[PDB]
């Protein structure tokens, strides 16, 4: 019918295969990230499924650079392709200019990837959504991509099967230019409001940058003296 | 060969003479070198001919095609820009020509063009072996003040001179005036000639 | 049947596809121009959907040089894509020419491309709406851009949701030369008539630009004093 | 079955797809020309939508060059696109050659490049009709194309969705070496005799050229003094 | 089935794409060459739609060169496409070794192009039967071609709608070496017993060749003291 | 099913465009060749369909070079191609090495053209089957060629429509180094032993080379004086 | 519907001929590998089918280098092409920078080339699982590879058919930091845990490799001092 | 379904057009090969169809160069390729190297090359299965390849329609390190007992090669003296 | 080599002579150098004698084509054209060759055509080694009103002058005639033979 290929619209208008990557979407780890004071933060949800796995490997948080970071969610292979394309990118503004002025323009060339995949046949879609945050000159940024290629700029943002009720937290108690460590405080409170009745949080990722300085990745211990 | 435009208050002149020497010695003494590229446009050449007449059938396809596609004609300033990108991009395997582009969007202008591509815009300016002669009688007698009839005078003047001093510089002169209320009028040869024997150069 | 891939013709000839990345365009936010004395104005709408969102990029006006700008309509992704093409392609003819003489060449540019994804299979159509204004040689000019690639030219129009409210609205009370004071407070009332009964206008963003000068973008007190 | 694409031709041996791009012509804008003494002459008919529409957008003859026009039916942006390649194709006989001698050369590059988009899979062929008029070294000219790529010349035909009310009239009243203001005359009276009973001529676009001069479009002054 | 792309065989060994290619050459127009003393000549029949039309571009006898002529049949437009390759073809052979010795070469390499529109999948078959008939180094030839790419010689041949009626009566009063006059006589007669009962024959085109000269075409008068 | 395209696979193992391109040479016209003392003769059934076509075109044995010649059955348009593939073949090896050693190399490489065209997709394999025979280095030679693209070597063999027939006779009176009289005198009888109860054989065309010499086409008495 | 090619999305989000090549890889052998006191090893399990085979190319441990090995699991032809992959990836790296440091890059190379495979038309995925292990410059590693291309570190892990057996046995009994002689006892027993009640254990291959040394294959009596 | 294009996995997770493929392989001739003291030897069987086919060109064993021979089942014509491709391949490393040192290697080439026909969409399999054996630095060898491009050295092995036959008899009475003479007439004996029950064994090809000399072709009658 | 192309009041007259030179010395005296490319249309040629042999068939199979699709003969200054296009496309990698092309459209006209693709008409023009002593006997004898057969007996001379001065041209001389009233006409030798004696150059 419609639903098949990507180069075929909906009578009424809708790309079904971008659609159906969103499912895909709403099947990974539960993701966010905030801004506050001078700064700002990434908090992706870590699961454990077996003792026999090493934990290390689990990096959600992955470095652009030493100052641009991003989580993603759903497929892992499609997000580790798009992480290798982000990290080129950036490298490659560096070398023409010989600095990074603007993140957006970067999360653009990232959007502009996934885009030509829903318009040429051939291919699928990418499903993955994905958050980046960082510092550059005007200062601290945090934005979102999608399957289809949608971005925004977000005070506050979630990805993942606990978007909704992440998302609906912040609706409520968010509050701007909180110092890092009440910022940090609050993601864990609303990271928690999403886990199915009875399920505890365990030991989650936390990234902070702020003005001045580079990323920092939160120690385990550091991390554990939160929940 | 020997090329002359100048501007006045709202007139361009371009005039050329048409000695061709091919294999060396004189083979032709009726050359063309003054072509019209738009309706207030022209182009005089010098150099290599086979070069010179390529870019003319090019400058007359793409300004007809911009005009109808823009419904505009071509700013004079535009015209030499596009010359200047086309002679640019091939400044390794070159035309080996010189060009003065001449007309009216809204005021007059004079473009000299090199083989490389620079372009710049001037009051007046003369190309080919007899130019530098042409300088001398401009820089003595071109006043910015000089009516239509008075600067197609010196123009003829200036030829003249080159053609007593330049072997490579010959033959009849012709003269092209392009103004908005008559558009690209090129003068006929005949009046040419009375204005020879009224100078006094023979 | 004659709905999936572009490069069939419907028995009574119409192509499906094309028609149905119109209803795309449909959903968009809505947005309009009007030409005014010695100038022309751009007026789209900005709803709100959660105070998460950075207020900023949210920028539905963008131009595509000190002088031309346009507003969008449809999915945000293909419409970000023709934009940058835009841009790049008012560049190439400043190189070459040295100037920009007529703009309606660079929407011709623009619907060409649009055009031939409607006729070579293996492509999907651009599900974009687009509307061109600026001043160029001849004078103001506003234009108008489908998925399939149709220009026209106006002195008022819309895109949208609200497009058929906007324009029956324009139908009856446009006037030409008007101040740009007047033209401004007569595309507020435009856009108002087209809210649904109850919901309330929102700050938008309105841009102008007068013959001599170049495009000033609204700021938001100066908009807040026209409701 | 037989009619999706083009490469499959029917049990009794049409082109569906070519025959459902004729739909599309038959729902164009009407069109006529003429031969008369020592010229030709080229007649479109405007009808207006909306009083928001910038009346010179409207031009519904394209001039090929100084010395060939062209007017089209069907889909506007195919024709565009067909116009452009028409204007290209002229100049590059005039940089080979110096001059264009037959007009009916120049119709058959356009009409050679309609024919392959409907022998060749992958793409939809063209759904436009044109008239080609003008002066080449044999004297006044008039040809028509079809999406096929049929070429006929004629002293006098029709294209659009009034064609066949056009062409009957001209199969009655059509006189040779006619003056230019006789065949105008005759013309608009002719285009007049297939409006929908009950809808009244609006100023149409006539342009005329004679042997040794250059087109002339005709003013709206000089057009409304003929109806 | 087996009916709608070339590169399926039937399961009884038929090409249906091919077969339906030949169901467009019977709606063409009929078209015959005969061979007589020391020439060769071709006939095709003109029959006139509307008095609108410019009688001169009907010409159904193309010259490839000055002593090569062909006549084609169904499709005009892929006809012509075919007609232009064979003219390149003809001049290829001229550079290459300074003359044409055989023309039965030529008809090959024609039909070696529609061969490989039969066997090589994403293009159709060329809908067009063509007669080639002229003079080389062995002496008057006629050849035939058809949409598969048969080849055969003949004494005399037709194609058309009424190839049937003709190739039957040059079945029963065909005679070897006749002079041109009565070689053309009978051919007018050849073609009038085709003529649906009632339909009175119209002024055709008449093409004849003998050895050492060149191609000359019948002009209308000396065609009109045929009938 | 697993009838249309090359590159399917029947669950039983069969390909069924191949399969059906067999039944396309079991309707072609019937030829055979022997093998006798220092020898190889080939000849191929001519049927008369019409007196209007020239006889000399209907040449069924094609030489590849002055000692291989080849008869073909089946689709005439795709046995052309053949036969002038295994032409330039020929020359290629002539030109490489300075002589053609071993005939059987010759119709691998036609067989490895016909292989291709049933392992890839997009084209429809070969109708022909193909006879080979000459003299090498080795001796005389007689090969056959199927639109698999399966090599045979034999003393005697046939294709077409009366392959059976003639084989079976073939396999009853068939004896080794006759003399060129006697085994003609045979091939005529195996040949005649195939034709429709009541049809009479009509002169058949008969080529024969032997060791030393080149290849030899009987005129048309000497063939007169063999039925 | 959904299942057959990949660049089709279901509705809910997943990708069926990724799983359908995952049901390839449960019909593969059983393998595992186990982490140890500074050191990894490798355990496959050999099932004799016939006594007429040659035990020596039922190699299941391939080395990568001197200092990585790996097995597979599922289509064996897939599984050489990938570990030819993976010996070429490697060879590239010690050539760009005279070594090798990380092992997980080499992983995610061969996980690249496998994701590329889920995406892009036209091709099929690998049906093929992998674990690899080794030392790098970090210490010992033991990855994992799955047809989709996702990547996971472990202290201990399984694939094929008897994986589920395997790591249950695992996640119960296996403890770090285990000398060598220790580690090897534990993967026979839990190798031997999965066989069908009945069936014995058959010798296997086990490859270990220490800090410092090189990789070590176990010689067939030292294998069978372990049963 | 899941049987008609390779690029399709089976739900339970099988390729229909491999396995379609393995069934061509077993309407193919039987062949066999099996290891003796210091050699390896080659037995195909060669039946006789008819009287008139040359025998030679049975040639069933395949020298792919002095020391390496090649025996192959199904598709004569895809054989043929696979055969052409392993001697180039085979000269390509002697070019390389300056010898061949590993049989395997080359096998492997060959397997590379089917395996990419079943994992690529555009192209059918390989329906060809192969036994190669020879001697190479590392002693004689013997291998098989299958339309899948599995590998596997034997001892003894068999392909074809009586692969099963054969193989049961090699599994009962195959003996290691026999004499040429014994292991002859054992293979003849394992042949032999495949015959329909009523058919006679009809003189095969056997070609056998020790260490140190090179591959040797039995004649006619030393193949006669071991029946 | 000496080639030679005149314009009269309703005429063109070509002629060229035989001697061809190659590997040095005298080796072809009946070289032939005068073709017909069309109804009214001729060309001579000089210079190598590959380039120039490859050059007169492109223009005998492109004027032949631009015949069958136009139904109208190719006008002269297009067919100097369409050879200025081809030989300035291969500047620098060119024909070295100098080509005369002539013929009637509606007046007459010859063209010069150089290496590089420079194209001028002119009512007389010679190219060859040959070609200055023809420039002599022309400057000081044409006259545009002279008739077809006194045109005749001037190429004769002129080209007769140049075979007694250069050593490169030399042979028998060969005259083409083109009129709208007759088309190309090739001169017998007879007639030519006859005119030399009558004209007194031996």
């Amino acid at each position: 019918a419609y639903d098949r290929a990507i180069t075929v619209f909906s009578p009424d208008g809708r790309l079904f295969q971008v659609e159906y990557a969103r499912e895909a979407v709403k099947k990974g780890s539960t993701a966010l990230g905030m801004k506050f004071a001078n700064g700002v933060l990434l908090i992706s949800d870590k699961k454990v499924r077996s003792r026999l796995i090493e934990q290390n490997s689990i990096e959600k948080i992955q470095l652009i650079d030493d100052y641009v970071a991003a989580v993603t969610s759903g497929y892992v292979a499609d997000a580790r392709v798009l992480v290798d394309f982000a990290r080129i990118s950036a490298q490659q503004e560096k070398v023409t200019y010989g600095s990074l002025v603007n993140i957006e323009n970067l999360v653009k060339r990232v959007a502009d990837q996934m885009q030509q995949y829903t318009q040429y046949g051939g291919v699928r879609p990418y499903g993955v959504s994905l958050i980046f945050a960082g510092i550059d000159q005007i200062g601290p940024r945090l934005f979102d991509c999608d399957p289809a290629g949608t971005i925004n700029e977000y005070k506050a943002t979630a990805i993942g099967s606990g978007k909704d009720a992440v998302v609906s937290f912040l609706e409520r108690e968010y509050k701007e230019n909180l110092p890092e460590k009440e910022a940090v405080t609050l993601g864990i409170k609303a990271l928690k409001s999403s886990l199915e009745e009875g399920e505890e949080l365990k030991a989650p990722e936390i990234a902070s940058i702020t003005v001045g300085n580079k990323y920092r990745i939160y120690d385990q211990e550091e991390v554990k003296k939160f929940l | 060969t020997t090329t002359v435009g100048i501007t006045l208050k709202d007139a361009v002149i371009m005039a050329t003479e048409r000695r061709v020497t091919m294999e060396n010695f004189i083979m032709h003494k009726n050359g063309k070198k003054l072509f019209q590229i738009d309706t207030y446009t022209g182009m005089t050449i010098a150099g290599l001919v086979g070069d010179a007449q390529v870019l003319v059938r090019y400058m007359k396809a793409e300004l007809e095609l911009y005009r109808l596609q823009r419904r505009v004609n071509m700013p004079i300033e535009a015209v030499a820009t596009l010359l200047s990108n086309m002679l640019n991009q091939v400044k390794y395997m070159p035309y080996m020509v010189q060009l003065l582009v001449g007309g009216i969007d809204t005021a007059p202008h004079v473009f000299s063009i090199d083989a490389a591509g620079g372009s710049v815009e001037d009051i007046y300016a003369s190309t080919g072996s007899g130019s530098p002669f042409v300088y001398g009688v401009l820089e003595s007698q071109y006043s910015e003040k000089m009516t239509v009839d008075e600067g197609v005078d010196l123009v003829i003047r200036a030829i003249s001179a080159a053609k007593q001093r330049d072997s490579a510089s010959g033959g009849m002169i012709d003269v092209a005036v392009i103004t908005r209320k008559d558009g690209y009028v090129q003068l006929p040869t005949d009046q040419i000639e009375s204005r020879i024997r009224k100078l006094g150069l023979i």
